[PDB]
């Protein structure tokens, strides 16, 4: 019997910040 | 595919997505890194820079 | 072996060696290769859309990212198997970034 | 029994530690997908 | 008695037989798709049930010959959009419940053939009940286990080299499993609705053995050939030699830890924990 | 068949021989020798039912005792020195000594010759040294067998 | 000998007992809030320690009588801006600590009541320091568990059906916490502020229990009343009948895993594991 | 017997023994960077192998001497471009291969200092294989452990106010590691490339003890400075009063468990099961 | 206590493990929002 | 041996556990960058 | 070979020498003396048969244990003193007292002289009173020795 | 060095005292007495061997057990009492009554005279009542000393 009781929080503005070089891109690979 | 360019044309199968095809590459695009050779097929459109 | 590491008929020719297999991309700056890369993204596209690559490796102490002044060539060869090197992208550099 | 005692409560409790889905937010909204599949238990080997 | 898992004109009887007290059949009943509200002004939340909820089969059990076996594994990993019928010998089931092998799980059969047993299979089956008229797909895929009459040692081939695993020790587990098909809530069945798909499935042979005699030689040029060098597209030929009836199968190492050499204070031998090889497209 | 019958332990004759050769080595003066084939029996259940549905063998190897009391460097330098060697010292290498093992007795009223065989046995541990104040020395063996190759009368 | 643990005038006593040398009080101190530099060109990191610190309290204890455990949970679910106050009997600690269930816990407070232990139950709490001055809020909800005294089995009604659940093995845990409080950072002192919210708590009845008799009457009334129909979104009337002098409340199974049929080698019956249920909306 | 780790003139063996039948070195084998499709058509996936595999070694040892113990500390801190080099006393292993502490890790580098255990020390490291000749950085620094010759308490400083911990059930536990090195994938080539950085290291000591006397005046010297105290950007500062041959070093306790008081029943003294400090900026 | 030697061995990772809480960077740069809130362990049960 | 095998049979997948990482999926397609930066197991303390 | 024979247990002369020197350590008065080398095996079984496939040696062990009723305060002091000293007190350090060790038996009849000699003899425990009223004194050893260096006959 | 020899049991003379006043607990009517130094012994193998590689020693403790059938109520509500004090009831606090032993024993034809010494033996429990019908009461204590502090010839 003995035996048997021995049984993300994500930051809105980091987000719109860091990806600020990449969202840009594909309108400068466009020159303007 | 690194021998293929936009303008080129390739056949493409694919089930279930029901398409047996020969269609015109728009864009390639390679990754090393995860060794994928990306088609995009028939038309290129943008999104916000568009 | 190496030549001169290995008197004659003790060990067999190209040993240890094995013929090329995988995918290689190598980078090549104003004619030298950049050795410390570890990816690379080739884009190939119709003419509303720009041609563009993007190519990813270690430094230390600024020392690659010196050999990238905006305008320098790029030259990107790929491989696979034994096959021969392809020249698949050629541009210039527009931004070189270095970040922890 | 002495060794499955031990056993059976840690095998259950592994379960519950290695089965807990992902459920991340932006500024109090939930952004994982609310994708309609199904994911049970593994075979146990 | 005894549980028939079957589709069509294929079949096979799991004994659902263990050792002592041990779990031969766990059913869990869910549901994954309450709206239960984190929050708002009570003290209780509010809730809405509103879609099919889940049950789960879990099968314990021997097999008394590896012909079955290698049926067994076939069964399961086969896309088809013929329906999957469980028969559950207990009061507490219907005679018949459709079933998919588990829903998002690269295991959902397990076969253990250990060291010191002969014509013993250890089986564990994870099944998904669906509802029977709720099976939907195009494609059809009839999986094949290669099979042979030899008695060979086990022998990993790469590089034009090819190596033979100790029998000493030597204990095979084998993993199957459909995690590309998706089991999908319905607004008012009972059970979700199973789309099969002729997509990439899991199949995995691991090993366990000591080698004992020649183990610089053994250990090196299993290492050398396979872990040491780019094995491109191609991958380990893995070949029973008729050992359990299996034949020759194309495979790989993957991951962080597909291979370990063990050492033990005062053993003058190396022990092997696991060596796992993924199966690779082969089936050309 | 042949009818059951007593026997006698002291009419026996435990031999022990290298595998190498089919060579006897020395061995004498057994007072107690136990030899049992065994099995690791799974005993299976199913559901619903209290009873025993099937019993399997597995995992089979022959239990080995024997108590003797006349010592032999012969049998004591072969299980030092391991497969095909003697030694007198202890030796740092994996494989143990393997005995093949032959007892033979007649039946007590002479209705039978039972010969038990058995292959590759090995002992974990050998006494060199047995002592105790007024006794002669008093050697236990235990060991494994891989299997009984004989079990038949061999009488004429 | 007793923890004390009140609210104005409120209070409970609990004793710190248990059996043998098991672990009555552990207190955990950190600093969830030092700046510790990932990067930089020392060897060792620069640092900022700026905030108040972390204290926990895990207790265990024991309670004589199922009246005090009924209050103790009512004391630990309710929102109000009264001070919570633990007395800890030990001279390693102050006569009073203000505190809030732990910070973020849908198990603060654990009740087991379990089979064969008469007028005892099993007391888990946890317990977070908070700056005494800066307990703040506007709403005040004082929770009740509904009680009754008749000796009924407990029963499960849902679809105008009632299922009772066997005597044999029943065991229940209950759980209960208030994840949607924040317990917030403030810079010049020791302890943290504590915001009270008069919003969504966790109040979870866990039974386990072993289905002898009826067997598949019994498991089928439950899985088709309960799991296979849907519910909307009222629930299961969970009933005690007096057992624990616990009544009646709304609540309903959550997620992948609230219920287990679990069938072993060589017996003739049927464990239930676990069938979880959780309170949900009905106070008026 | 011993397998032997060096940088150059600095050089230390590692006896590799244990009790009985212990783990003294497993090797793990692996490919990381394998590409296997988690979709497709097929029945089995496309693959591609075209990179540097994975191989670790975990030793695990014993020291007999404190000075080699922090010569061993120092060895796996220091930042060089010289090859760390790890020679294995196993012929399946060449006679050298060089190493990185374990490519990832806070924990590169175990030593412990139980209680008892004169002049032992458990020795567990954890390090990756690297290619000999690529092994890449821009310079050195050299760690050193600081020592004293001494025999007082460990003592912990904040506030001008010093806290002696007990002797009575004291262990040490210290850890070393270098997750800010880079160890990366390389084309057509057995082994990655080591980027070696003059960056932050981990370096951590958990002490465990049991207080037995003057229990609130230890306990409460200890949190009421360390814990309850807001410390700046300055650390506690950590003396080993010559302990282990070790001296004196800035440290902060980090994180949400940091430091435990356990109570336990029918024991009329606290047991801490750790206290943890991280070793802060300090070098000049 | 007395099944210990599998038991509290195993308790204490259990908690180590748990407290493994998500964290996450885009460009080296963290997106994980600096919210001051803590948790404390949940109840032994 | 029922401590010390059942801490070795809870050892193993306490690691296998471990390395079970984090990854993630826009619309079918991963997020998660292939930075080729090795893990491998730490001390086993 | 040599026919086995009889041991008489008696006729044994046990001696024990510093590592250091081979000088001997005084020790006398032996009662019972058990010297067994042993091995752990590992049994191998392998993947279709419940046939055993191979069996190994490993974590080698000399089990000494003696019993004897002469005390010895050099052999005591030498265990309390470690690895080249002798003490009158416990000593604080992690070096214990190895012993070599040397038993000497003529055969029963004289057909040979067995000698057996262990290295580095440790002994956890080192009882130093064992008092039972109405009896003298007599002491227990039980001690891992690290293998057998001789086993051999040393007639002439 | 001294030739080893006899000790005879009932020649023995055990002592206790106090470690805070070196005055002596009454005790007397011994039986039995053991005393046993000892430690743990970390046994130690290599990667390449089946043979120990080192052995080392770790927790020391002198295992002292003795039977005695004469009653002392000092002993007793010392040990009740705990370090430098009395009690007639059990103590609520946590320090154990240490006790300083010595046992001085002749050897049995007088070649020297054992003296050993341990200091603060503690004993987990105190039988106060051992009846056995048709029988004197006879307590067994079993407890654990520091270190040993003396073992020597101290005759003359």
């Amino acid at each position: 019997d003995g035996g048997g009781g021995g049984g993300a929080t994500i930051d809105g503005r980091q987000i719109s910040e860091s990806t600020g070089r990449y969202r840009s891109d594909p309108s400068r690979r466009r020159g303007i | 595919l690194y021998d293929a360019e936009p303008g080129d044309t390739i056949d493409i199968t694919i089930d279930p997505r029901g398409i047996d095809e020969e269609f015109v590459i728009a864009a390639i695009e390679y990754r090393w890194g995860v060794d994928e050779t990306i088609l995009t097929v028939v038309e290129k459109r943008g999104d916000v820079d568009d | 072996p190496q030549l001169g590491d290995s008197k004659l008929g003790e060990s067999q020719l190209g040993s240890p060696g094995t013929l090329k297999q995988g995918v290689e991309w190598t980078v090549v700056v104003d004619g030298e290769e950049q050795n410390n890369v570890w990816d690379v993204q080739v884009v190939d596209t119709a003419n509303p859309f720009g041609d563009y690559a993007v190519f990813k490796m270690d430094d230390r102490g600024g020392q690659a990212f010196e050999a990238y002044p905006r305008g320098t060539r790029v030259e990107a060869y790929v491989s696979e198997g034994t096959e021969p090197l392809d020249n698949r992208f050629t541009g210039y550099v527009v931004e070189r970034r270095e970040n922890e | 029994d002495g060794g499955g005692g031990g056993g059976n409560s840690s095998r259950q409790p592994f379960a519950g530690g290695f089965f807990g889905g992902g459920n991340a937010t932006i500024d109090g909204r939930q952004i994982s997908e609310s994708t309609g599949r199904y994911r049970s238990d593994p075979s146990r080997r | 008695v005894d549980a028939t898992l079957s589709r069509g004109g294929t079949s096979v009887d799991i004994p659902l037989v263990e050792e002592g007290g041990e779990i031969l059949l766990s059913s869990t009943f869910g549901k994954p798709e309450v709206n239960v509200r984190k929050s708002g002004g009570s003290l209780n939340p509010r809730v809405i049930d509103s879609w099919s909820g889940l049950q789960t089969f879990q099968l314990v059990g021997k097999l008394y010959d590896y012909s079955t076996s290698h049926q067994l594994a076939d069964l399961v990993k086969t896309a088809s959009t013929t329906p999957l019928e469980l028969q559950i010998p207990q009061d507490a089931y219907p005679d018949t419940v459709t079933v998919a092998p588990a829903a998002g799980q690269a295991s959902a059969l397990t076969l253990e053939y250990p060291a010191g047993r002969k014509d013993l299979v250890d089986v564990s089956l994870s099944l998904t009940r669906v509802d029977p008229n709720s099976v939907r797909g195009v494609g059809d895929q009839q999986a094949t286990t290669p099979t042979t009459t030899g008695t060979g040692p086990v022998e990993v081939t790469a590089g034009g080299t090819t190596v033979q695993l100790p029998s000493s020790g030597l204990s095979v587990e084998r993993t199957v499993g459909r995690p590309n098909d998706a089991v999908r809530r319905v607004p008012r069945q009972a059970d979700p609705r199973y789309e099969v798909k002729a997509k990439v499935t899991n199949d995995v042979f691991t090993f366990s053995f000591e080698t004992l005699d020649n183990i610089p030689a053994t250990l090196n040029a299993l290492t050398d050939n396979v872990f040491r060098e780019q094995l491109g597209r191609d991958g380990v030929t893995l070949d029973f030699n008729g050992l359990l009836g299996l034949g020759s199968v194309k495979a790989i190492p993957v991951g962080s830890s597909p291979f370990r050499q063990v050492h033990q204070a005062g053993r003058g031998w190396v022990t092997v924990p696991t060596l796992e090889f993924r199966r690779i497209y082969s089936n050309e | 068949a042949t009818s059951p019958e007593g026997i006698w332990s002291n009419s026996g004759a435990l031999t022990f021989e290298d595998p190498a050769d089919d060579s006897e080595i020395l061995f004498a003066g057994v007072r107690d020798v136990t030899i049992t084939p065994a099995y690791e029996h799974a005993e299976l259940y199913t559901i619903d039912s209290t009873f025993r549905d099937e019993v399997k063998r597995y995992e089979h190897n022959v239990n080995v005792e024997i108590t003797y009391a006349k010592f032999s460097l012969e049998f004591a330098q072969e299980w030092l020195g391991g497969p095909g060697a003697t030694a007198t010292a202890s030796q740092d290498d994996s494989d143990p000594m393997k005995f093949n093992l032959e007892n033979v007795t007649p039946s007590a009223s002479g209705g039978f010759e039972r010969t038990t065989a058995v292959e590759n046995v090995v002992f974990p541990e050998l006494p060199l040294d047995s002592a105790t104040y007024g006794e002669y020395e008093e050697y236990s063996l235990t060991g494994s067998g891989r299997s009984v190759t004989n079990l038949a009368d061999t009488s004429g």
